[PDB]
């Protein structure tokens, strides 16, 4: 035990705005681009991507913001939620 | 027409080749045109001629003779320059070994040298090649040449200059007419780059001065025919000081105004000068360096208002990208755990840029030295628009630490006394230290090793231990007998990320029996309260030792075998704990710190003074062996081993158990038996050592390589003495209870560093005159 | 260190088998000083009266009567950017009368006219003052060598015919008096260039460079050249940078012809009698024959200084090492008798009022006849 | 260097070489060569002299060489011989030690020289199927490859000791579309599911947990 | 670099003829994934040739005039 750490973070860096502008069907051309490239989906299985960020400092709190969403074959912003701050 | 066609002297072409090579063939009717066909193409061969056609009936001979081959390596009147350099000056130039090489060639060739003769802006005249052919086809020139060395010749001269005197301008330059070498600080030679740095210097001078509308400027240099006219001048015009008065941004940006104005903080009346502006640009660059952004793109415009000196200032600014990092990659751990390259990492794999923080990473690697090459290529993935990545290939340095021990004795065993000292233990970052001492008399044990890792935090405990068996006797006794079993532990953790505290636990043995005629020992002996003998060698005693060894270190270590301009401390200290053999008040502190007079650092002064004072506790003093002793060491050369320090005298030691003939004079029996003074160099419970000299790699040693030769030139101080000291027992013996053993020395410190280890050659002439001064002004360590 | 050129050495001093003892030498000196500082300087002799300086903003006015000294005024200014900001003297000697003309190299002239005294008016020039100073005509000639020409006046300047000529990248040494005739001067240059402003605007009637100098396909480190060309009959002669002999026959206009030769110093004419020293330190004497020459020689050879003049039917040429060898009874006999100095010698040697005129390195003058 | 003819000095470039004194074998090999660098002989002389380097273990002047002949002469039969050699090189560059001497504690090292090999081998096994070593060049790729997720594994081992359970993930997606297939593949797996309980990573978790138990053995 | 050896056995220890040879996954109903991204492929037909260390090392020559 260590009185305190150095802060962790990780990606997924966005804004309120982030989410604010995006909704259903937006395609993943102009949704990887008004939010970048999209950090999280899975290898096998449907069309759905994530966006997680998370800061651990020195023993105290947490920031997880997870932000689960899925496109279609085709591609279709869709089936979407965050679970914010853990 | 022909039908057959033969060719010979080639050597290098097949014939069929050859054939498909030259115009005419068979099969056609061969007519003097042709004839002239064969004479114009070898003549156009290009890298061989030779046209001695004959075609009498129907039988073709085409004749190329070559001057080819030829191997001339004969670099003759290298004086300040290497052959190989020369080859290369082909080679690179286009004169390549590959050797046809026409007799044309050669003024060519030796002309062309000249000419990079004169590139260096240097001269030499005799260029001549001698042609020594080989019978088979080569040949070999004697390349001989006289040189006609010009680098500093030089002769300032500025025109325009009114604004001020050339000569304030003159003194911060590089290229220099010629002053008194002693002022050397760097350099001071000619070349068309030394011409642009100097030009861009002043230029970014007068520019940054406020002043603003100069740039005007033609290149002048007057050059007698003598290699030596070096006069130099250049035409300038001197613009405009401006006041500061207006600053604006156009912030194509993710949003950080607010930290911008912020930083570009601008008062109002401000005069110009593009120090600060330049220096706002860089700030804001790398404010947003952190951000992600690598790629912006500013102009900074500034308004230049003539009658009001008015610069007002607009720059504009570009966003860059967020988050790329996708790969942290190393080159070099060619038998190494990459391991702990990344456990001097903080910056994460999977995040957006701090730039910033893969430097802090690499510059810490950098500050452990150990290694000779920067790397940090950020490559970004074509096929990603982000996930830019970090490249790593440093190149090592070993550290292999051995010596070799035979001889050498008279009456005593073939010595074999072992220095290995291992660290950073190739396989692992694991250090040891052992130096094993067996010598006929002596078999003292010594074991120090420590692996730099055991936690996250990456802390660390040193496995030490000594084991001595120390008596030297004449045949078994009054000879002080003796055991000493030191054992000890110790771990050290900071998180201040420069400075070390250690705290560690010791313990120690230590065995007397047949004390000695030092009435030192004895005083100690009663100040221990134990009665000791004063004529008898017969004294015996045991200790077993509960001390606390704790410690702690300053750290900013610019490279590793040769940071510069070093700052770095250490405290250490000792102090006896309740349940223990022993007491008493200890204290020893050591400094040392560069400084790089060169900023290209060729030239870095040693700052170093240490500190070593011991004391006792209650009713007790400081144990003897814990003092401080010096002398023909690193710290002052010029005596013999430990040789300053006070000396101890005798009393009459005549009953001594067997207290020798012909052996331990100074109050023996054989001897004097009534009170000696010994001289004895026995070290005092304080000292303090201060030492200096200059780096400085010679243009005598040829500096082809810049960090395994070392060259110093060391001056040094120092008095050590007893501090729980009297006169009533030294009233006709010398008195050592302040600071006055001084002694001083001069001496040039001779370095070679190759892997295996040290060629320590030493003189140091010893010149305050203690009294005590056995020297020695050689001492050839390893 | 630098000196392990083991070069062949100045080719040793000849007898001084000579009837001609040198016989005069009438000294003074300004102890100074010139030293390795390279200009032409030189005695000038107005109706036997001289005036001689240094290199430091210095005057003395004398007479070619044993020198006694007039006019001793220093001219290095006092006020501004420095006390006495040292005064640096590269400037060849000119005058008219007391109205002697100068400039130096701190691209700043001053015409004093010591005939109406301290008449120090100034103009600080385009370009840098370096060559030796010609009026011509009521206009002051310029060969800053800055690439430019200007023409001003005299006791008052004014600048005008501003002329640019070209200059080779390496900047070479070349500097260049202007020979003035027919409305316009005959100057030299270091490119090789070769033009002729009669002078109408600044004009011109030019576009021809020599081909053979210094720069691109550039010459050894001993091709010392005079660049001042001299008109004869119309025909002018030319003394390019590397050795190349050129007659560019002027007839109020261009004329070219170049009679190539190599080894370039320096050049006389009398009448069809050219004489002169090629830059390997030796004589040889021509024609106007296509440049069919006469008079070898080699016994003076990298002998540090060959500057010329004539009088009294003798070739008189300065050297270093203070020495003088009178040519004569002209070849075969060219001996010396004579080593006068230590401080050796760089400047031209004037053979002016009949009389015979040159600087010492150190000192001024010890006049010496024959 | 003696001037024996290519005959002579080449003859006793074979006994030193068949003997084994590899290095005085060099010092003939080149007494020939610079002699004598151009002929047929000279080429055998190079391939066996590219040989003698990698005997002498001269692998500067050996990986020199065996380059300057690919790019020298890029049409051959022993082409097969070329690539076996120089992806050898590579080896033998990528793991010189004295604990492999020992063949303990190895595989941690820059694999760059291993996946120059591998590039090479692969080369030669498929653009020849057909040779003498195109099984044993195959056994080579294929223990290189397991080799590489060993340590590989280890390297995000180290990941995840310090915690980087993004970065983990990476490279095991990263080795998931390479190769699969070696121990150290399933091996890797648990520590998958690992982080995804350090990142509480559920559904995906058990998936792979069903998957793996589907794979594990 | 030899001592008496280096002939007909790797620098140390072979692993070819001790490899653990390729592990043909099962993946679950309808559970695949791509299975390759590379050099990743093999001519299987071969050999057997000289394999393991049985094979002449030494260059194949050729006739010389």
């Amino acid at each position: 035990r260590v009185v305190y750490r150095p802060d962790i973070n990780q990606g997924n860096y966005l804004t309120a705005n982030d989410v604010s502008k995006i909704r259903v069907g937006m395609t993943q051309q102009q949704v990887a681009y008004a939010l970048g490239t999209p950090l999280m989906s899975d290898p096998f299985g449907t069309n759905t991507w994530f966006y997680v960020f998370r800061q651990q400092p020195g023993h105290e709190g947490v920031t997880q913001q997870t932000l689960t969403l899925t496109f279609n074959s085709s591609g279709v912003l869709t089936n979407i939620d965050n679970k914010p701050a853990l | 027409v022909v039908k057959d066609i033969h060719f010979e002297g080639l050597q290098r072409v097949a014939v069929g080749a050859a054939l498909l090579s030259m115009p005419v063939r068979t099969g056609d009717t061969v007519n003097d045109e042709d004839i002239s066909n064969t004479i114009r193409a070898l003549f156009a061969t290009g890298n061989f001629e030779d046209v001695r056609v004959l075609r009498d009936g129907d039988t073709l001979l085409v004749q190329v003779k070559e001057r080819p081959t030829i191997a001339s390596i004969t670099f003759s009147g290298n004086k300040s320059v290497k052959d190989d350099m020369l080859k290369q000056n082909l080679e690179a130039s286009g004169v390549r070994v590959g050797e046809s090489l026409d007799r044309t060639t050669i003024a060519d060739i030796e002309k062309g040298l000249e000419d990079f003769y004169y590139s260096v802006g240097k001269y030499s005249a005799s260029v001549k090649a001698v042609v020594t052919p080989l019978p088979r086809n080569r040949v070999d020139l004697k390349l001989v040449f006289q040189e006609g060395v010009s680098a500093e010749i030089q002769q300032i001269n500025i025109v325009g200059n009114h604004a001020f005197t050339t000569d304030e301008l003159i003194s911060h330059f590089q290229l220099r007419d010629e002053v008194p070498w002693w002022n050397v600080v760097g350099d001071r030679k000619y070349q068309k780059q030394k011409l642009a740095g100097d030009l861009e210097t002043l230029r970014s001078y007068y520019l940054d001065r406020g002043y603003a509308r100069f740039n005007i400027d033609s290149t002048q240099v007057s050059l007698t025919p003598d290699k030596k006219g070096i006069y130099v001048t250049v035409n300038i015009t001197e613009g405009d000081q401006y006041k500061l008065s207006g600053v604006e941004v156009s912030g194509n940006l993710a949003g950080h105004s607010a930290e911008i104005e912020q930083l570009t903080k601008i008062e109002p009346g401000e005069l110009y000068n593009g120090t600060k502006v330049t220096k706002m640009e860089d700030d804001i660059k790398k404010l947003l360096g952190r951000y992600g952004y690598a790629y912006p793109r500013v102009q900074s415009m500034p308004e230049i208002n003539d009658a009001d000196k008015t610069v007002k200032l607009r720059v504009n600014v570009d966003a860059g990208n967020r988050f790329y990092v996708r790969k942290i990659r190393f080159e070099g751990n060619d038998t190494s755990k990459d391991a702990v390259l990344r456990r001097e990492m903080r910056q994460m794999e999977g995040a957006w840029l701090g730039s910033d923080l893969v430097d802090q990473g690499k510059e810490r690697l950098n500050r452990l030295g150990f290694f000779e090459t920067v790397d940090t290529d950020t490559q970004r993935v074509p096929g990603s628009p982000d996930q830019v990545d970090v490249v790593y290939k440093v190149k090592e340095r070993n550290t292999g630490s051995f010596n070799f021990g035979i001889g050498y004795g008279t009456e005593s065993g073939v010595s074999f006394q072992a220095g290995v000292q291992q660290d950073n233990w190739l396989g692992t970052g694991y250090a040891v230290g052992i130096n094993g001492t067996k010598n006929d008399y002596q078999t003292y044990a010594e074991l120090s090793v420590t692996n730099p890792y055991f936690t996250v935090d990456g802390v660390s405990l040193g496995g030490r231990l000594f084991y001595n068996d120390f008596q030297a006797d004449d045949a078994d006794l009054s000879d002080y007998t003796n055991k000493s079993y030191g054992t000890d532990v110790t771990l050290g953790f900071p998180i201040n990320e420069y400075n070390s505290l250690r705290a560690g636990l010791g313990y120690v043995h230590n065995s007397l029996s047949n004390m000695q005629p030092q009435v030192a020992m004895w005083r100690y002996l009663y100040s221990m309260g134990e009665h000791p003998s004063t004529s008898d060698q017969d004294n015996s005693f045991k200790t077993d030792d509960f001390t606390f060894n704790y410690g702690w270190t300053y750290n900013k270590l610019d490279r590793g075998y040769f940071p510069t301009d070093g700052s770095r401390v250490n405290l250490t200290g000792k102090v006896t704990i309740p349940g223990s053999d022993n007491e008493y008040y200890k204290v020893t502190l050591d400094t040392a710190t560069y400084v790089p007079i060169d900023d290209d650092h060729k030239w870095v002064v040693l700052g170093r003074t240490r500190w070593g004072y011991g004391d006792g506790l209650g009713g007790k003093e400081m144990p003897f062996y814990e003092n401080f002793y010096a002398g023909g060491s690193s710290t002052v050369r010029g005596f013999q081993s430990n040789t300053i320090g006070p000396k101890a005298v005798y009393f009459p030691h005549q009953a001594s158990n067997y207290d020798p003939d012909y052996d331990y004079e100074c109050a023996t029996q054989d001897g004097a038996k009534d009170l000696c003074k010994s001289d004895d160099a026995v070290g005092g419970n304080a000292m303090a050592v201060a030492s200096l000299e200059f780096i400085t790699p010679t243009p005598f040693i040829s500096d082809k390589y810049a960090n395994s030769v070392r060259t110093s030139f060391f001056w040094d101080m120092g008095t050590v003495w007893d501090t729980n000291w009297d006169s009533s027992q030294y009233s006709g013996y010398p008195d050592y209870s302040d600071p006055s053993n001084i002694r001083m020395s001069a001496g040039i410190a001779l370095q070679w560093m190759s892997p295996l280890g040290p060629l320590v050659f030493s003189y140091a002439q010893p010149f305050k005159k203690y009294d005590g001064d056995k020297a020695e002004q050689f001492q050839f360590n390893i | 260190f630098n000196s392990e050129e083991d070069v062949v050495k100045m080719s040793p001093l000849p007898t001084v088998e000579n009837q001609f003892t040198p016989t005069t030498a009438w000294s003074t000196s300004v102890g100074s000083g010139i030293g390795n500082f390279y200009s032409n300087l030189h005695p000038a002799l107005a109706d036997n009266v001289v005036y001689a300086a240094d290199r430091a903003g210095l005057v003395k006015a004398l007479n070619a009567d044993d020198g006694k000294e007039i006019w001793s005024v220093s001219l290095a200014e006092k006020d501004g950017w420095f006390s006495k900001e040292p005064a640096l003297l590269s400037g060849g000697v000119t005058v008219s009368g007391g109205h002697v003309y100068i400039g130096s190299e701190k691209a700043q002239v001053y015409a004093l006219n010591t005939s109406d005294g301290t008449v120090a008016w100034q103009t600080k020039v385009a370009g840098e003052a370096l060559s030796r100073p010609v009026v011509s005509d009521g206009l002051v000639l310029i060969h800053t060598s800055n690439g430019q020409l200007q023409a001003l006046n005299e006791a008052d300047g004014a600048v005008k015919w501003t002329v640019n000529l070209d200059m080779p990248s390496l900047s070479l040494r070349g500097e260049s008096a202007p020979t003035t005739a027919f409305g316009a001067a005959v100057v030299g240059g270091d490119n090789g260039r070769v033009s002729a402003v009669l002078m109408e605007q600044g004009q011109m009637i030019w576009q021809q460079r020599i081909s053979q100098a210094t720069g691109s396909t550039e010459i050894d480190r001993l091709s010392d050249v005079d660049t001042t060309p001299v008109v004869v009959n119309g025909v002018v002669f030319a003394l390019a940078y590397n050795g190349n002999l050129t007659a560019l026959d002027l007839r109020s206009g261009q004329i070219m012809w170049k009679r190539e030769l190599g080894s370039v110093n320096d050049f006389i004419v009398d009448g069809n009698r050219i004489y002169l020293v090629d830059q390997n330190d030796r004589v040889m004497a021509l024609t106007i024959d296509g440049g069919v020459t006469l008079w070898t020689q080699s016994d003076l050879l990298h002998r540090l200084l060959t500057s010329p003049v004539l009088y009294n039917g003798n070739l008189v040429v300065g050297d270093s090492e203070g020495y003088l060898h009178w040519i004569n009874v002209e070849d075969g006999r060219f001996v010396a008798q004579q080593k006068v100095d230590s401080s050796g010698f760089q400047t031209e040697p004037v053979a002016a009022d009949g009389k015979l005129l040159i600087q010492a390195k150190d000192g001024t003058v010890y006049s010496i006849t024959r | 260097v003696p001037d024996n003819p290519p005959n002579e000095i080449y003859a006793t470039a074979q006994q030193k070489l068949q003997d084994g004194n590899w290095r005085q074998a060099i010092t003939q090999l080149e007494a020939l060569d610079n002699r004598y660098p151009f002929g047929p002989y000279s080429q055998q002389v190079q391939l066996d002299l590219i040989y003698a380097y990698y005997k002498n273990a001269d692998l500067p002047l050996a990986q020199a060489a065996i380059d300057r002949f690919i790019r020298l002469n890029p049409t051959h039969p022993n082409i097969d011989y070329v690539m076996y050699m120089r992806g050898l090189t590579n080896m033998a560059l990528d793991d010189s030690a004295l604990q492999g001497f020992f063949g303990v504690d190895r595989s941690d090292r820059d694999p760059q020289h291993a996946r120059a090999a591998f590039s090479d081998f692969s080369k030669l096994v498929r653009g020849y199927p057909n040779s003498q070593y195109t099984t044993d060049a195959t056994k080579r790729l294929v223990f290189l490859k397991d080799r590489l997720a060993k340590y590989e594994y280890s390297v995000a081992e180290y990941y995840t000791e310090r915690g980087a359970w993004v970065a983990v993930v990476n490279r095991v997606e990263g080795m998931l579309r390479d190769y699969p297939d070696t121990q150290a593949t399933r091996d890797a797996l648990p520590l998958m599911e690992n982080a995804y309980r350090q990142m509480q990573m559920n559904a995906q978790a058990e998936k792979v947990a069903k998957i793996i138990a589907a794979n594990s053995s | 670099s030899s001592d008496s050896r280096y002939k007909r056995q790797v620098s140390g220890d072979e692993a070819y003829l001790e490899a653990a040879p390729l592990a043909e996954l099962h993946a679950p109903a309808g559970m695949i994934l791509p299975v390759t991204s590379g050099d990743y492929a093999i001519p299987v037909t071969n050999g057997s040739g000289a394999v393991g260390k049985a094979l002449d090392i030494r260059p194949p020559a050729q006739p010389l005039a």
